[PDB]
């Protein structure tokens, strides 16, 4: 979103602020959701996807 | 049918087994930490 | 004629006996393998919640 | 943490119970014995 | 290296598991490719 510009305005929705690489920092809080989230997907796509095959 | 599904089994976890045990012998070295710690003392 | 009639029962029961054997796979492949991958499963909610 | 990775590799037994699996043979055993069975009698012989 | 050759490692267990089931799919169709050979003696 802020490639090809030195700063660019917030990629969100309703959100004007102009931010660059050097604003973004690492977010611990959004790796440990995404990881949780994908974690409970793996679970229940691991149980699916068995099942999916005992289909065939 | 299923013996010939034993025999590829056995086959292809042999050669498995000759994979991993050289990636094994191949997982040494543990970097940064010795530098660190000659820097701090 | 008894010849005949008797290759002909020979024939009927080779094919009968086809049709068993087509039974046969019903009941080993589509069931027996058909059971041994539906309890192999043990619910993996077992070893996942383990 | 390696426990971790370990529990990470058992989640990879996803081919575990995934990939080793039921009605390949159940789908087709039906057709075998069907097709089968308009070829076949005891009564006869 | 370790982590790469503890998933290779899991994959060996994979591998195992496989054999096992072929082995008992074996074990039990040679039990049934026995009965189905007496009973066909059973059943000039």
């Amino acid at each position: 979103y802020l490639q090809g510009y030195t700063t660019r305005d917030c990629p969100q929705a309703a959100c004007s602020q102009v931010v660059s690489m050097r604003d973004f920092v690492r977010d611990p809080i959004m790796e440990l959701r995404c990881k949780i989230a994908k974690m409970k997907e793996s679970q229940e796509q691991d149980k699916r996807s068995s099942q999916a095959i005992d289909v065939l | 049918n299923q013996e010939q599904a034993i025999a590829s089994y056995e086959a292809a976890k042999e050669e498995l087994g000759l994979k991993i045990e050289q990636i094994a012998q191949e997982a040494q070295p543990i970097l940064a930490l010795v530098e660190a710690q000659d820097e701090l003392q | 004629k008894n010849d005949d009639i008797n290759r002909e029962a020979h024939q009927l029961n080779e094919i009968r006996k086809k049709y068993t054997m087509r039974k046969s796979t019903i009941e080993t492949l589509r069931e027996k393998l058909d059971q041994l991958k539906r309890e192999a499963r043990k619910d993996v909610s077992q070893k996942i919640k383990d | 943490r390696d426990e971790v990775i370990k529990k990470k590799n058992q989640n990879e037994y996803y081919r575990g119970r995934t990939k080793k699996l039921t009605i390949i043979s159940t789908k087709e055993d039906f057709l075998r014995s069907q097709e089968i069975l308009a070829q076949t009698e005891k009564s006869v012989f | 290296v370790k982590s790469r050759f503890e998933k290779e490692k899991s994959n060996q267990a994979e591998a195992q598991s496989n054999i096992d089931q072929g082995r008992k799919k074996v074990d039990a169709l040679n039990k049934t490719i026995a009965h189905l050979e007496e009973e066909l003696t059973k059943e000039k």
